[PDB]
């Protein structure tokens, strides 16, 4: 669903 | 003989950490929030937002210090941080609530929320009743600091999310994790205390579920307005669903 902010939040 | 290993003593040490590390107990960041009104057309909304887009931050800091979490696929630890992340704000917010009152107290009446506050925000009694329920059976669970971090680990790693890819890895983090618990309860927990403590915490879980659920079906009544929505945080909006 793509998740921008939570996908960077993880990096 | 119950006996923590090395291993399981690492792991303890390491969530109890990234706890300290993704939990304030001063809660001096909620001065930042946008300020809690009570006079109320969901007047707490703005405020509460920011308290659970704030807490999705630190659940997140917190799932990424989780022995193994890093192993999964970006898909998976998306997954699991997307399900769990209501159910993770329910459980560390125990830290706060009190029974003195059926509250979160986070030290001062402006930042004191009580059923009424969190109505306020939108929600009803359908999710409110069995989540004060729920904070009260927990709080009497009087768990060791070291069985909160571990029940945190153990909600945000669950093999059954909908969704999960490799549901075997993330049953073998869990598994690593349940275990430790298990262990640190008979060797570290004493009577009556520990009575049926693990099958307690468990089912505390099981309950975890249920509220997620209505949760997820009052936010999207709620979130379904746009004039509510146009007040959330861009962070809910993506984890909570836009
Ligand atoms: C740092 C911490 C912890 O992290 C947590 C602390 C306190 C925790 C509390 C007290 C307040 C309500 C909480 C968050 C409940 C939740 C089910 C409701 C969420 C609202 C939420 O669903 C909302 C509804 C609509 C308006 C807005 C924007 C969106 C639409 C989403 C809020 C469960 C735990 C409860 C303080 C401290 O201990």
């Amino acid at each position: 669903k793509n998740h921008p902010m939570l996908m960077n939040l993880l990096k | 003989r119950p006996k923590l290993s090395e291993e399981q003593q690492h792991i303890i040490a390491i969530l109890l950490d990234a706890h300290h590390k993704t939990y304030d107990p001063t809660y001096a960041d909620f001065r930042d929030f946008r300020p809690p009104v009570r006079m109320s057309p969901l007047s707490m909304l703005p405020h509460l937002a920011d308290l659970v887009s704030y807490s999705i931050q630190k659940v997140i800091g917190f799932a990424k210090m989780i022995p193994g979490f890093r192993d999964l696929t970006s898909d998976d630890q998306i997954v699991l941080l997307k399900s769990s992340a209501i159910e993770v704000i329910m459980l560390r917010s125990n830290q706060s609530f009190t029974m003195d009152d059926m509250s979160w107290d986070c030290g001062s009446q402006d930042y004191k929320y009580d059923v009424t506050d969190v109505s306020k925000a939108g929600h009803t009694l359908e999710l409110i009743e069995p989540l004060i329920k729920f904070q009260v059976g927990l709080k009497k669970l009087n768990l060791h600091e070291e069985e909160h971090v571990l029940l945190m680990a153990i909600c945000i790693v669950s093999p059954d999310r909908p969704g999960v890819q490799d549901a075997k890895l993330v049953e073998a983090i869990q598994d690593r994790l349940s275990n430790t618990l298990q262990t640190y309860i008979r060797c570290r927990h004493p009577p009556p205390g520990s009575h049926q403590l693990y099958a307690k915490m468990i089912q505390k879980l099981a309950d975890l579920r249920s509220l997620n659920e209505e949760h997820s079906k009052q936010y999207r009544s709620l979130s379904f307005q746009p004039e509510n929505s146009m007040k959330l945080t861009p962070l809910v909006l993506e984890v909570f669903g836009n």
